[PDB]
RNA sequence: CCUAUAUUCAAUUACACAACCAUGCAAGAAGAGACAAGUCGUAACAAGGUAAGCAUACUGGAAAGUGUGCUUGGAUUACC
RNA sequence: ACAGGUUUGGUCCUGGCCUUUCUAUUAAUUCUUAAUAAAAUUACACAUGCAAGUAUCCGCGCCCCGGUGAGAAUGCCCUCCAGAUCUUAAAGAUCAAAAGGAGCAGGUAUCAAGCACACCUAUAACGGUAGCUCAUAACGCCUUGCUCAACCACACCCCCACGGGAAACAGCAGUGAUAAAAAUUAAGCCAUGAACGAAAGUUUGACUAAGUUAUAUUAAUUAGAGUUGGUAAAUCUCGUGCCAGCCACCGCGGUCAUACGAUUAACCCAAAUUAAUAGAUCCACGGCGUAAAGAGUGUUUAAGAAAAAAAAUCACAAU
């Protein structure tokens, strides 16, 4: 009876923690675009200078 | 110290009592070698009746005769004992008056 | 129903230390023991023998032991039960999933 | 104790008032936590604190700790039947996880009390002998009976010396 | 300790201060010593008549019949006690001596009244 | 126990050994072994006394192979029985000789040990066996005229009470326990005497040891 | 070996071994301590009358002296 | 520890030594009687007596009890039990050798390496890998019974006991020697225990009841010992004159000594009282600029900490 409690239990928590990393994912995403920007501009003036 | 170098030396444990003249020995019995005279130490003089005696042990040593007037002479077995005296630097021992050949103080007649 | 070892030592846990001797794993285990003086707990280390058929154990691979009911030597009284982490390569028990250090190598939300 | 951090869970009392008991088939209890990570606090804060709690009420369990090996903490349990029970320990508090665990496999109060009653009968009000182990010693110390003659001397009829001396003459 | 060979066995352990005797009825080994180790305390016995005139004797009679159910055996004098109790039946040399001990009374009564004459 | 550092102590096999040895050879013919002084009632080999009450008994019989030495074949199918069995039993008590190994040492060829079947108080036992106290001296022979009438046997039911009361205080405890649950039956507690069976002392036991089942 | 048993044996050989220890005694040797109301100086303590000292080197009845680096556990009294 | 004395011209700090408590042995001085408890220098050598028999012959018992602490870091606690024994058909049960190990376990690291101390194969051998223990103390050396309803060890010596030294009290009493250390060459098996006996019973220096001893308690019939400078309760008059002597520590004695020696008075314990020696107790969960102590420097190993928030990087005389 415990053991099982406890397999239910640990499911539980499963699905709570793939819904938190899809969150986090996301988030991330958000980060590789501000900086891909930054990069981007920084690119820019380097490849200005050098020229 | 710290907790872990504590757990690593262990508690500190009493020194067990290094041993003394007698050693352990209430008394020693001992025969009489010689009867000397020895000077105290600076601040404060006379001179102390002591004797040389050799002990059950086969250790030979220096000991006291306490009381005023004594009869000891070469081969007189006397019973000595613990007592450190003051004075005397190196004198460790002390006979015991009143067993075997040192009798008990006789009283000024 | 007897197969039995005299051992206290029924299961344990531990490191391979080394893996020198044919068939055989040098395995530390560790337990908790408590200083009376300071009542803290320190790790006591001891080292078991144990016997590896495949001979599949790195060193440093966490490991599980189960004592063996007839003693093969008089140091071997254990074989070797599973590998519950292989060394720098261990699959998350949680999730499933590859994973090195505190970082997800596959991660257990991309399933497809 | 004056050194460390929290010193109060250095103290027999502490150790003592402890509650979880495992049952028999628990050998060895394996835990995995890391040092980093707010998810990671209440797992951190149990091996801090009721580790010792545990481990001193089961001397016999082996109990080992591992640092950042996983990206989650976790507890895993190996019993004596080979079963392995594995408890994912993650943003839950250092008290949900005690009383999880004292769940899953710890003794019930009944069973405790119980075990505690089998050791109490094992020490008998009625017996004689050592202080160590007895109430009385002699019977000399029944209030009734006859005393112990160091304390009482005996009357002379009672004495041996007196009958001995009597059969002689 | 190690011993070769004896068994387990019902006895009485002599505690008491001198002319003060008790006794410790226990189980123990055979061969071990009389005041010394033993496997379980039984009961206990006080000669010496008390406050009230009673000899007080005491038998924990469930954990008595485990060990003779185990096949240990009594002493001389725990038979009579047990016996007494009402345990088990008279031992026949309670009987006898009982016997002897009227005949005893008999001849010195014949005795009293032919010396009175 | 074992200390890592435990010697290995060689001496304690070699006197295990030899002193088995020493044994099996140098073991004693039973011919001088039970060799008996009859003036000072001792043995000269094991330089002990024999108990007053024996005295008379081994003055004036004679032990079995003394009565087994001059027979045909030496005494095989014979019937033999016991001074003492024939003083305190009036029932048949007899050994039928099954093997008889005499020991040859023996210059009168007094000594040996005997096998057979008994009879004690009138029931057989069913299996050969090796006979008791051989050397004693109670041991008698019974004629072949005369083997019909002792071997005849009066065969005679036992009257002792199968049960008896239990005692006084255990009794009791056996009432107050059974009306405890609820049994109401006064029907008296009986101990039951069946297997409360024991042969008396002069009853002989075997020397055959015991096979562990 | 028509019931069945009896009896025998089990000791050597090859080497190494007082080194190595401990415990006494010893021709002798060296140190420390206690030690004159003794002899020779004055090294230190005050810029102790050449500031002290450290490491090291060499030298000298004796304290100690000098070199080379280093220290202040010395001063330079402070609009000088 | 509820602390106290003692470093200095003085104060504070640091730091030892000692006092005050409790027990045991021995000694000195004193000692009236009971009871109870305990009895102890010696693994040196032992005169004499006794300590194991029972029983209708076989058998069964015969370091079991009792003795001792020599050896060994032995070992505590705990697994697992072959065997013996008792009972009974078996099953049980008691004692548990050998083998083991979760943990705990004397000092010494100026003992730092040990030197074959591991494993496989499989058939039990051939053969093959080259390991194993150890700074979380291996391997050594020293000291030692114990964690006590008890346990461990020994049983003249050569760890052992075939052999060999050689002729055995470490059973009860005794005795030589030896030591500071001093119980009866005693009575009973009447009770418990043990052995044997079918049994009445016999045996048992186990033990029971006694003998001896201020060793300890208690009870009363018993008064003596130590001390009186401070710590620390309590002193007066003589004698002595840095002498004679005294003291646990500080110290006392140089002609007006409460400190020596004796007297007077007192104090304090009391059938005891002091001294000597061993214990019990006692060190640091405290410290490291100047007092004992931060190791001349950095890196890694082993081992640990990560316990919440971030960082790696630009004038100048590194090498
Ligand atoms: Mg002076
Ligand atoms: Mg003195
Ligand atoms: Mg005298
Ligand atoms: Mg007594
Ligand atoms: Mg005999
Ligand atoms: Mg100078
Ligand atoms: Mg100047
Ligand atoms: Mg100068
Ligand atoms: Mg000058
Ligand atoms: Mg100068
Ligand atoms: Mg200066
Ligand atoms: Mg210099
Ligand atoms: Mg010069
Ligand atoms: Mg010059
Ligand atoms: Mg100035
Ligand atoms: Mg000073
Ligand atoms: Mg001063
Ligand atoms: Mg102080
Ligand atoms: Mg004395
Ligand atoms: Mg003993
Ligand atoms: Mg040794
Ligand atoms: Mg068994
Ligand atoms: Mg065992
Ligand atoms: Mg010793
Ligand atoms: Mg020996
Ligand atoms: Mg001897
Ligand atoms: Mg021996
Ligand atoms: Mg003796
Ligand atoms: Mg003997
Ligand atoms: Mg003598
Ligand atoms: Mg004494
Ligand atoms: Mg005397
Ligand atoms: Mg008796
Ligand atoms: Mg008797
Ligand atoms: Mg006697
Ligand atoms: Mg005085
Ligand atoms: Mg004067
Ligand atoms: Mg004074
Ligand atoms: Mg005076
Ligand atoms: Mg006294
Ligand atoms: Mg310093
Ligand atoms: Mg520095
Ligand atoms: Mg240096
Ligand atoms: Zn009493």
């Amino acid at each position: 009876e415990l053991m099982a409690w406890n397999q239910a239990e640990n499911q539980r928590l499963h699905e709570l923690r793939l819904a938190r990393l899809r969150q986090e994912a996301l988030e991330q995403e958000r980060r590789q675009a501000e900086e891909a920007v930054l990069q981007a501009r920084e690119a820019q003036a380097w490849a200005q200078l050098k020229e | 110290a710290t907790l872990n170098q504590m757990h690593r030396l262990g508690p500190p444990k009493h020194p067990p009592g290094k041993m003394g003249p007698t050693a352990g020995r209430p008394q020693l019995k001992g025969v009489v070698l010689r009867t000397f005279i020895r000077k105290p130490k600076k601040p404060n003089s006379a001179n102390r009746k002591c004797c040389r005696v050799r002990l059950s042990t086969g250790r030979e040593a220096v000991c006291f005769i306490p009381g005023e007037g004594h009869s000891l002479q070469e081969h007189h077995v006397v019973l000595v004992q613990g007592g450190r005296t003051q004075d005397l630097p190196g004198v460790k021992l002390t006979v015991v008056r009143g067993k075997y050949d040192c009798g008990h103080v006789q009283k000024k007649k | 129903s007897i197969a039995r070892s005299s051992v206290h030592a029924k299961w344990v846990v531990g490191k391979v230390i080394g893996t020198a001797m044919q068939k055989t794993a040098k395995v530390r285990v560790t337990r908790l023991v408590l200083d009376p003086y300071l009542l803290k707990y320190f790790n006591k280390r001891k080292t078991y023998f144990a016997h590896d058929a495949l001979q599949q154990c790195t060193v440093g691979d966490i490991v599980l032991l189960k004592a063996l009911p007839v003693p093969r030597t008089k140091h071997v009284k254990h074989e070797l039960a599973e590998i519950i982490f292989k060394v720098g390569q261990v699959i998350d028990p949680v999730t499933g999933k590859p994973c090195a250090g505190t970082t997800y190598l596959e991660s257990p939300i991309s399933p497809e | 104790p004056m050194k460390g951090r929290f010193p109060i869970r250095r103290t027999l009392q502490y150790l003592g008032q402890g509650d979880v008991v495992f049952k028999d088939s628990v050998k060895v209890m394996t835990v995995n936590y890391n040092t980093h990570g707010e998810l990671g606090e209440g797992a951190r804060k149990f091996v801090f604190f009721n580790i010792p709690q545990i481990q001193y009420k089961n001397p016999w369990v082996q109990i080992t700790m591992f640092k950042n090996m996983t990206p989650s903490p976790f507890l895993r349990f190996y019993l004596d039947s080979g079963e392995q029970v594995l408890v994912d320990v993650e943003s839950k508090s250092n008290k949900e996880i005690v009383e999880h665990i004292r769940k899953i496999l710890g003794k019930n109060e009944e069973t405790l009390e119980k075990e505690e009653q089998e050791k109490k009968q094992l020490s008998h009000p009625a017996h004689f002998g050592p202080r160590k182990y007895c109430l009385r010693e002699c019977m000399c110390e029944v209030e009734g009976q006859v005393p112990c003659p160091g304390l009482v001397p005996l009357p002379k009829e009672m004495t041996g010396k007196y009958k001995a001396a009597l059969k002689a003459t | 300790r190690a011993y070769r060979g004896g068994h387990l066995t019902i006895r009485l352990a002599l505690g008491g201060c001198t002319n003060r005797p008790f006794y410790r009825i226990v189980a123990a080994h055979s061969k071990c010593p009389r005041d010394g180790r033993f496997v379980e305390q039984l009961g206990s016995y006080d000669p010496l008549p008390n406050s009230h005139g009673e000899k007080l004797v005491a038998l924990n009679f469930d954990r008595i019949r485990h060990w003779i159910g185990c096949g240990a055996h009594l002493s001389k004098p725990v038979e009579k006690l047990l016996g007494l109790s009402g345990f088990y039946p008279l031992h026949p040399m309670m009987i006898t001596n009982a016997e002897r001990l009227r005949r005893k009374r008999a001849r010195e009564v014949l005795l009293a009244s032919q010396k009175t004459d | 126990m074992a200390r890592k550092k435990v010697r290995p102590r060689l001496i304690a096999e070699l006197a295990r050994r030899v002193r088995a040895l020493r044994e099996q050879r140098e073991r004693p013919r039973d011919s001088q072994r039970y060799a008996l002084d009859y003036e000072t009632m001792m043995r000269p080999h094991s330089g002990n006394r024999l108990p007053m009450r024996a005295w008379a008994d081994v003055r004036h019989e004679s032990r079995l192979l003394q009565l087994l030495n001059r027979l045909p074949l030496f005494g095989l199918g014979r019937l033999v029985t016991r001074k003492s069995w024939l003083w305190q039993h009036d029932e048949p008590c007899y050994w039928r000789l099954t093997r008889v190994r005499p020991d040859y040492a023996a210059e009168n060829l007094d000594h040996g040990k005997a096998w057979g079947i008994l009879t004690f108080k009138g029931k057989t036992e069913s299996e050969a066996r090796e006979i008791e106290q051989v050397m004693y001296h109670d041991w008698r022979l019974v004629p072949k005229h005369e083997e019909e009438a002792f071997t005849a046997f009066t065969l005679v039911p036992e009257d002792t009470p199968l049960s008896v009361p239990y005692p006084p205080l255990l009794r009791a405890m056996i009432l107050a326990q059974r009306q405890k649950y609820g049994d109401t039956s006064t029907e008296e507690p009986m101990l039951n005497l069946e297997r409360a069976r024991i042969d008396p002392w002069d009853y002989p036991a075997k020397l055959e040891a015991k096979t562990k089942t």
